């Protein structure tokens, strides 16, 4: 469970850290991440929050 | 902010379960109990000729 930097050499002398693609439903905790997300004034007014 | 509790308190609203005073010589207010207990039993006039 490590997290690698993919390096890969560029044309003249270099090597940079380059990043793949993911998708949403690739990375593993983040549903539980936006979940444990809490709105930062009134969360809820009544028992009921957004259009209120 | 956060969680919050409204109720009529917070707008100075009337409640739904809220009573006004009785109506007294200058005051307007509800009309009081026995007053409708010596209305009711207060025979309407008779009228004949
Ligand atoms: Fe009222």
């Amino acid at each position: 469970t490590e997290i690698k930097r993919m390096l890969q050499t560029k044309e003249d002398n270099s090597k940079e850290q380059f990043y793949p693609e993911t998708h949403v439903a690739g990375i593993v905790g983040l549903t539980e991440y936006v979940s444990g997300q809490l709105p930062t004034g009134v969360v809820s007014v009544n028992g009921k929050a957004g259009r209120v | 902010a956060g969680r919050v509790l409204l109720d009529a308190e917070d707008v100075h609203a009337a409640k739904k379960s809220h009573t006004h005073e009785v109506a007294t010589y200058t005051t307007d207010g509800f009309m009081s109990s026995f007053d409708k207990q010596k209305i009711d039993q207060l025979v309407s006039p008779e009228a004949g000729v």
